[PDB]
């Protein structure tokens, strides 16, 4: 069945929300997990939304995520709507249009991070490390928790990522490469892939290591 | 309140 959480509302507008699942008895949950089926993401007019983790764990996971307005409108017309004439089209930082939320839902054969190892390394903040793990996981990519981890061989390829300046004054990340084989990518790397449902070329995300 | 990643 139906199994909802909101994401980027006023808890006003998640009033609206509860008020309309209590109506329609639609399981609403304040957590999204692997049986949440839509993520309802404040969009502009155009679907276009902002990113928070709700946003990448909806897209991750292959879920409906949908506008707020499929949740106003259905009110309006007393009729539960079509996702699909709501579906989130983009986000104010990869592109208004690029169509990640249709993608990842068509593309669970072929996940963006299937064959990958990734180690979440170092400080992070705004996001658990284990939540940016369940995102890389959702993805396809097998998570690995310490450098000295990592699968060897060369069927294997390992990737470590970072969030550059959650780390303190010291330059440490760039230290990071005589620990381990593996290129070393920003966080954004694993995030626009995943707003996107594509996977990013590593080049621009790259942190170069000190030898 | 929630996280925006920019």
């Amino acid at each position: 069945r139906m199994s909802m959480v909101v994401s980027g509302l006023t808890p006003e507008e998640f009033m609206l929300v509860y008020k309309f699942a209590r109506k329609h008895h639609i399981t609403l949950t304040n957590l999204i997990t692997e049986e949440t089926t839509h993520v309802v993401m404040k969009t502009d007019a155009e679907f276009v939304c902002e990113r928070t983790l709700k946003y990448f764990l909806g897209i991750a996971g292959g879920k409906w995520v949908v506008s707020y307005f499929w949740v106003t409108q259905s009110i309006k017309e007393r009729k539960m709507l079509n996702e699909h004439d709501f579906e989130v089209r983009g986000d104010v930082v990869n592109g208004r249009n690029h169509q990640g939320p249709k993608r990842a839902r068509e593309s669970q054969d072929r996940k963006i991070f299937r064959g990958l190892e990734i180690c979440c390394y170092g400080p992070f903040t705004n996001m658990p490390t284990d939540q940016l793990e369940w995102m890389v996981q959702l993805c396809g990519a097998s998570v690995v928790k310490e450098l000295s981890s990592f699968t060897l061989g060369t069927g294997v390829h390992p990737i470590v990522v970072v969030q550059p300046d959650a780390w303190t004054e010291d330059n440490g990340f760039h230290a990071i490469g005589q620990m381990c084989e593996a290129p070393v990518v920003t966080r954004e790397w694993v995030l626009d892939s995943v707003a996107l449902y594509q996977c990013q070329e590593l080049d621009t995300y790259l942190i170069p290591q000190i030898p | 309140r929630s996280p925006v990643f920019s």
